[PDB]
């Protein structure tokens, strides 16, 4: 048409472009876009409709397609005249896109038209939502970006679990394909920010005006000032975008000679540690109007709030320096005249240099603290050692304590004949039967151990979002606020066994037991005392497992040192055991499920949700794939009850010997040191407990994901969309916390979606007809919170929804549950999966069975276990505790016939037929505490 | 949209 074709040739500038257009003749073009939107009735970051637009594709010689667009837009007449003043005055910078302002006819009246020349097809905006928002069911927008920057070709789709982790770990190279892009719109940003201050114009940068080459546009909401004088409001752009910096690796150039990829890397000498004008000069460099102070050594920061937001720089900047120069920092001493060389300090990858507050370099005869702090140490260790390439693993390896590698193997396990035939001779284990053998002891090779220790492989450095982040630990520390803690003396500690294992080197001289009786009372406060203001680094142990189970890969556990758990337990004790003595809470550490005490929890977690519906989720490689800011922020969580007992100097030394002993430490695996990346030790003292807080913040996290990326013109509710308003606010507006709206979020968290928790088990109670609505989390959340906060995927079969609540939970504790009648009452009742007891019963460690009659308490517990299997529906199922009772009967009379053949003693029946009959066992499930 | 002070 000559209008279309008139309008076409106009859109063409002065320029030379061969445009074509976009399946539209004169009207707009209508596409589907992530915005990032703030405007007195609706917040959010989320998926709307774009309507008035007209997109024409730029061609080149050979007239194939090309990925540059010319956007023109119609508007009101004052609109145009404000963007046109505004660009005259930013027209000169690089960063700036091109603008045509012209005017056109579409009818008798004459329209105003801007034309911006050379933009991509999505934006930075496009680009964050679609990895913080992924779904492989959908990831049209991801694949199409990947192939037209040439990350990879368009049949690498093609494989299944190309977008795993753990499955396909080659995806990180594809996402590395893309940092340069980002580095180059960062150095962009800083520019255009440096000519807004100097034109005198103040206006907020969001992320969906930026296009995929670093330019900028859409300046409707800008304001003018004086020049010299201009403000841009730079703090949802860089937050929201954060997550990503880390996944593309986005300052790989930095560790090259000019900055450049095609020349060498940057030389560094290996005696430097410090790095501490490189922090700044990056921080300048790549956050310059980032308004808020940075401290490179978090030493100095002010308080809890601050260290993380630091810590945060951190984790980012570390990546770039050599991997040699962080760990502890040793010097030479003198005692009596002999040199040792010992540590004073240590260089965290988080947290910065730390330097010890109290050491002295010439001393007469050590003491018995002083023996034990030198020995703990891996400096005399790893000094006096033989330097180590092992070439099994991938992790950073340290020396050699000795001439030769051990390699363990793990033995299979011995065979219960009797208890095996007395089955069989029952009608066990038939052909068809839904009751068959599948938990065994599997057995292990010699290198075994150090393929479980190259699992660390998984532990990648993550940036968070840090304004999210600040908000959901005030709400995940409402969770934690009816217990109290604090300090305890030494002469108030428990310790449930003395007869363990007291780690690497202290095993070899005795167990726990000979460490707390060698050390007074006084002896143990001076050693407390002393980590308030200097860093003991730790060793620890890794051991093979040996146990039951359905699988057939090894299990390991950390075994740490006495030293460090003996100054842990006297600073976090008292808060562990308040938590364990409170019923009716989140957390349910400490409540049995005897004695009633599982209908309890679930009448609780039901609570007075309105459209109930049960839910329980799974964590991928939960202790291997961590991310440090979360164990830090867990730390700091159950610290917050010190408010009293400890200064603030003392809390940051406190902070740094937890980092320094069981975040990222020396391994000993074989007889070899090793450097641990991160993730949680579990063995440490705090295990359980700091388990369910980063479970928590995992939770709130997709709750406030749920909200905020839900369009805000379709909820009916005034109250929920004046909710959404003020959570965008107290994220990326305010500065300082909040108190009211933390508790009316925590409140209506408390009605809709409510938890019940277990050291990262866990069950969720939630209104259905909120979630179909996206006002509450769903799985779909919590797999993509995992996605960009915790680098797994997290597979939906290994996931459970509950539509009736006359059924209880799935599986919660490897139990199962059912809707009993007992005595005119109905109630919940648990039970376990009949191959585990059957399992127990078979298969054991030698003479613990393969002689019933040594052991006749094995098989009453057992019993206990199956107890409830009596009121199943499936036959196969009761017949279990049956054949308990019955074998009790058999091994007691067996004992007694013993004892009068061959000796004349004769024994007595007196109480022990209550073992056989089952009375005994009924009464553990009813509801009134016995003991 | 995103705006300064919409109040
Ligand atoms: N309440 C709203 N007000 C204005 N624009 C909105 C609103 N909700 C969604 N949008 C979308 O955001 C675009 C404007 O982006 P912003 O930049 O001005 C609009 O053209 C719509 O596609
Ligand atoms: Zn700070
Ligand atoms: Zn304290």
């Amino acid at each position: 048409s000559a209008d279309a074709q008139s309008f076409l040739n106009r859109v063409c500038g002065v320029s030379a472009a061969r445009l074509t257009p976009c399946g539209t003749g004169t009207s707009t073009d209508v596409v589907y876009r992530a915005f990032d939107i703030y405007n007195d009735k609706v917040a959010g970051f989320a998926k709307f409709l774009k309507t008035n637009c007209c997109r024409f594709q730029e061609k080149d010689e050979d007239d194939n397609l090309i990925d540059s667009y010319f956007v023109v837009k119609r508007h009101t007449f004052s609109n145009y005249q404000h963007e046109e003043t505004i660009y005259n005055l930013l027209k000169d910078c690089p960063a700036v896109a091109k603008h045509d302002f012209f005017k056109f006819r579409i009818d008798g009246d004459m329209v105003p038209h801007i034309s911006r020349q050379r933009l991509t097809k999505y934006t930075m905006a496009d680009l964050v939502y679609a990895l913080r928002h992924f779904d492989e069911g959908n990831c049209d927008t991801l694949k199409e970006i990947l192939v037209t920057y040439n990350c990879c070709d368009d049949d690498y789709f093609n494989k299944k679990d190309w977008y795993d982790f753990v499955e396909n770990p080659d995806i990180l190279r594809v996402y590395a394909n893309l940092g340069e892009r980002v580095r180059q719109a960062l150095l962009k940003t800083v520019q255009f920010c440096d000519a807004m201050r100097n034109a005198g114009i103040v206006g907020v940068l969001t992320l969906d005006n930026q296009d995929l080459n670093g330019n900028w546009y859409d300046f409707g909401d800008f304001i003018q000032t004086t020049p010299g004088s201009g403000v841009p409001v730079v703090d949802s752009y860089y937050s929201l975008l954060m997550p990503i910096l880390t996944l593309t690796r986005a300052l790989t150039a930095e560790s090259h000679v000019d900055t450049d990829l095609t020349k060498p890397y940057i030389k560094w000498d290996l005696l430097k540690y410090d790095f501490t004008e490189e922090r700044l000069k990056l921080f300048d460099r790549y956050f310059k109007y980032w308004d808020q102070t940075y401290h490179p050594n978090c030493v100095n920061c002010l308080d809890d709030r601050c260290i993380l937001h630091c810590a945060n720089f951190n984790v980012l900047f570390s990546t770039v320096f050599p991997p040699t120069s962080f760990g502890p920092l040793v010097r030479k001493i003198f005692v009596d005249g002999v040199p040792f060389v010992v540590s004073t300090g240590y260089h965290f990858r988080e947290l910065g240099v730390v330097h010890n507050q109290d050491v002295n370099l010439h001393s007469s005869r050590l003491s018995f603290k002083e023996l034990l702090v030198y020995a703990a140490d891996p400096a005399m260790h790893a000094a006096s050692g033989n330097l180590l390439l092992d070439k099994r693993t991938t992790c950073f390896s340290v020396a050699a304590l000795t001439n030769n590698v051990a390699f363990q193997t793990v033995k299979p396990g011995n065979f219960n004949k009797d208890f095996y035939d007395f089955a069989v001779s029952k009608g066990f284990f038939k052909e068809g039967s839904s009751v068959e053998l599948k938990h065994f002891f599997f057995a292990q090779d010699g290198n075994a151990a150090i393929s479980d220790y190259d699992y660390y492989r998984y532990n990648l450095p993550t940036m968070c979002d840090i304004r999210q982040l600040l908000f959901v630990v005030e709400v995940v520390d409402k969770y934690f606020d009816c217990y109290d803690g604090g300090c305890i003396n030494a002469n108030q500690v428990i310790v449930n066994n003395l007869d363990k294992s007291a780690g690497f080197p202290f095993n070899k001289w005795g167990k726990a037991r000979l460490y707390y009786d060698s050390m007074s009372y006084e002896d143990q406060d001076a050693l407390f005392a002393y980590t308030k203001r200097n860093v003991i680094p730790t060793i620890t142990q890794m051991n093979l497992k040996y146990a039951i189970s359905a699988k057939n890969r090894a299990r390991t556990v950390a075994g740490v040192s006495i030293c460090s758990t003996m100054t842990n337990r006297q600073f976090h004790q008292k808060l562990l055991k308040s938590i364990a003595a409170t019923r009716g809470a989140t957390v349910v550490i400490g409540t049995s499920k005897f004695y009633g005490g599982w209908h309890n929890m679930l009448k609780t977690v039901y609570s007075d949700v309105e459209n109930p519906h049960l839910m329980g989720w799974d964590y991928p490689k939960c202790d291997r794939a961590m991310p440090n800011m979360l164990r830090i922020m867990a730390s700091l969580v159950l610290a917050r009850k010190h408010t009293t007992c400890c200064s603030l100097s003392h809390r940051f030394y406190r902070l740094a010997n937890e980092c320094a002993q069981v975040l990222s430490e020396m391994v000993m695996c074989g007889g070899s040191l090793y450097v641990k990346p991160g993730g949680t030790s579990s063995g440490d003292a705090t295990t359980a407990y700091a388990n369910s807080v980063f479970n928590i913040c995992q939770a709130v996290t997709a709750n406030v994901n749920a909200l905020l990326s839900t369009d805000g013109n379709k909820i009916a509710d005034k109250y929920v969309r004046n909710l959404q308003h003020r959570l965008y606010e107290c994220l990326y507006r305010n500065r300082d916390v909040d108190t009211d709206f933390v508790n009316e979020f925590y409140a209506y968290l408390r009605k809709h979606f409510s938890m019940m928790i277990l050291s990262d088990d866990a069950v969720v109670c939630f209104n259905s007809t909120y979630a179909s609505q996206g006002l509450v989390a769903s799985i779909k959340n919590f797999k993509s919170v995992l996605y960009y906060q915790n680098n797994v995927f997290m597979s939906e079969a290994k996931c459970w929804t509950e539509t009736d609540l006359t059924k209880g939970p799935h599986e919660f504790c490897s139990q199962h549950t059912m809707l009993v009648k007992q005595g005119d009452d109905y109630v919940y009742l648990p039970y376990p999966d009949p191959s585990r007891i059957l399992g127990a019963g078979c298969f054991v460690d030698d003479i613990v069975k393969t002689d019933g009659t040594l052991m006749i308490e094995r098989f009453v517990s057992l019993a206990i276990d199956a107890y409830p299997l009596t009121k199943h529906p499936n036959q196969e199922y009761a017949d279990v505790f049956h054949l308990y009772l019955q074998y009790i009967r058999k091994l007691h009379d067996e004992l007694t016939g013993h004892m009068l053949d061959m000796y004349s003693v004769m024994l007595t029946n007196d109480n022990t037929s209550r073992y056989w009959e089952p009375e005994f066992y009924e009464a553990m499930y009813t509801p009134h505490t016995v003991l | 949209n995103n705006e300064l002070s919409p109040v």
